[PDB]
């Protein structure tokens, strides 16, 4: 396959109102892939979609050129193992120490001999740069530093996908920059195929392969980083810019402003 | 269609030579009986592999490192680009894994 | 003065840890001044030495050259009422309309008369672009388009300082670069005084006139946009650029790595 | 030392001169006294104001509104470069206030 994951024409609607109306999405397997677009638009469903969580009304999403909705619950639950949601709850047990967590899954789920899987823990605890942290526990792990135990331990099994629900958010660009950095490098090493939902317009392009821009319950534009930024579409534009006034108006349309002013 | 894995090693006097895929599920006939392997040895061949994951990897440190201890040292031969991709984001050092 | 908020070797600390180690910072009035920092240095902490709501162990917080926590109960009631910490809970009422939400505070507070009042509300409406929005309720407001009711509120009673604690986490770079410029905007034209909190480098030192960045207990750099960001010194370069590894380092403290990979 | 603010307003012929701060504490005199004081006017001048906050620019407003209301248009003569900075704030247009 190409594409790991393959939505065709995919709509969605919760109760009076639709979120998606037949999107179709592309996320090629050994590249990043990034999802942008304004707060409440359907980027964590769109996620929960490809997980299998939710289903959709209408459409097929294939990861693997397997269709999700339609799977058995035989199987979804272990195709999921191959996907991994980061920076959700779970992530690190809180009675072990570091390296525990990040052996936790090696220790079971794999048949790999002892002594190479101490190794490995070692290694993927310096791609993070928490080899030195390996005996601390979660209850003394800074901010930035949790989280990139729980990417550890995520690409302790190396699934095939992983998904970062807007990752950068709430961080010093210190910490911001560490986390770019490691997605990006992880990516280029282990060919882990990455999904990305982020705000953080300018750092998620930097290594982004392909990125997507949603508004009004449809995909606006897509393309690489390069051509996006060089895109001319006022409303592409707006949003990749950051402008206060475009086609997303920064005044609520309100009629006439001399009788709001002086009525009677 | 066929995607089949194995793993295989042949010493020839001083040099052993891995050929085939060097990951997760083939790798425990070669660390059963590592000791056995490596210690004729004093250059890994890396020639012949086509794939090597992170346990394959630090089955090969190992490796290495078992031949250091018998007081040879020993060479790495014909690694491929990827790996040395891998083993930079490790930042494994000269000592486990020579350039 | 020309310093409405000035603090004067200022020691602050909580339980067994020190946050603050005598800290001496300036917020001249009717200019913007951003504070900038690593997550849990006690950003938020010492905008509530400035509120009052905690005091500091030693040193003096002059607000328009008065001592705030020497200041009695009665006085500090009423001080307070000159500034605004925004972004807060309370906010907007809940049960009543935007129009009456940034008219309730005129309605009581000043007695100035009803159909100026009116003419008042309607134009702090149009200066935050919400003027078709003054017979919405908050339950049917977006999400930034709630926090430009609640700065128009804010500004209802027309306050000497405004505090913004990190105001644009989790927004898009529109409902982001809407609130950089209303900011901006309220601050040349009305004077009010602004600190402004945010690990959004560049936005906020777009608009600021004066930045802090704090680390280790203790003020790091202090100066104007153009000179913090063309000041040559590797921790002040690494936090506003954003660099992975730095004198913050991106590894832990770890020792010997081959004996890690290799022991017994 | 001293920090007193006043308002003033004096109609020579067709014209209306305020003089002092035209700010909230003080403008209620003029407010009372809005449909007396500018019905003979036709031209409004802040030339000798100081001071203008938000609802003293209200004021203004409705004061040009109540001459409009007459017939007569009216000029606006003087105004402070930064009332002007407050009226671009607003986004008052020409209807309102007269550049
Ligand atoms: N259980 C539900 N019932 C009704 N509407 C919902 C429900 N869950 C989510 N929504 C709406 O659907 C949209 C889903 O947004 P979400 O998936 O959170 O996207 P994002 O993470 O980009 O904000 C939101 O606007 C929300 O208002
Ligand atoms: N009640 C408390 N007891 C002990 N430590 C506290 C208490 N409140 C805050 N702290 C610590 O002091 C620091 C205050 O940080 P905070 O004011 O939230 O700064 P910021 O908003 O920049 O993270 C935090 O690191 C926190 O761990
Ligand atoms: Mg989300
Ligand atoms: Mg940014
Ligand atoms: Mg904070």
């Amino acid at each position: 396959v190409a594409n790991l994951v393959d939505m065709r024409d995919v709509s969605f609607t919760r109760g009076n109102r639709c979120i998606f109306d037949n999107i179709s999405l592309t996320v090629p397997r050994g590249k990043i892939t990034a999802i942008m677009g304004p707060s409440g638009i359907g980027k964590t469903t769109l996620l929960r979609l490809i997980g299998g969580q939710i289903a959709p009304d209408h459409g097929e999403i294939l990861f693997d050129g397997e269709n999700i909705p339609a799977m058995s619950r035989s199987r979804l639950y272990t195709v999921r193992k191959r996907m991994s949601m980061l920076f959700q709850s779970g992530a690190l047990f809180t009675d072990m120490n570091v390296f525990d967590n990040v052996a936790y899954p090696l220790r079971e789920h794999t048949q790999l001999p002892a002594p190479l899987l101490h190794s490995t823990v070692m290694m993927k605890l310096e791609a993070v740069g928490l080899r030195g942290a390996a005996k601390l526990m979660p209850s003394e792990l800074s901010g930035g530093m949790a989280r990139r135990a729980a990417l550890a331990r995520a690409i302790a099994l190396e699934p095939d996908l992983i998904m970062f629900d807007e990752p950068f958010v709430g961080q010093d660009p210190i910490t911001m920059g560490v986390l770019v950095k490691l997605i990006s490098e992880l990516n280029s090493a282990l060919g882990v195929t990455c999904v990305v939902v982020s705000h953080d317009v300018p750092e998620v392009l930097s290594i982004a392969d392909h990125a997507w821009i949603l508004a009004d319950k449809k995909i606006v534009a897509h393309g690489s980083a390069q051509a996006l930024q060089a895109n001319p579409d006022p409303r592409v534009r707006q949003f990749l810019d950051g402008i206060a006034d475009g086609p997303v108006p920064f005044r609520y349309p309100a009629g006439d402003y001399h009788a709001d002013l002086l009525p009677g | 269609y066929f995607q089949s894995e194995s793993l295989s090693w042949m010493q020839t006097g001083d040099t052993l030579a891995l050929s085939g895929e060097l990951d997760q599920d083939v790798l425990l006939p070669l660390w059963e009986m590592r000791e056995e392997a490596v210690k004729g040895i004093t250059c890994i061949d890396l020639s012949r592999v086509s794939r090597v994951d992170t346990g394959g990897l630090a089955l090969l440190l190992h490796l290495i490192d078992l031949a250091k201890k018998q007081g040879n040292n020993v060479t790495l031969q014909g690694v491929n680009d990827k790996v040395y991709t891998l083993a930079k984001l490790y930042n494994l050092p000269a000592d486990v894994l020579p350039r």
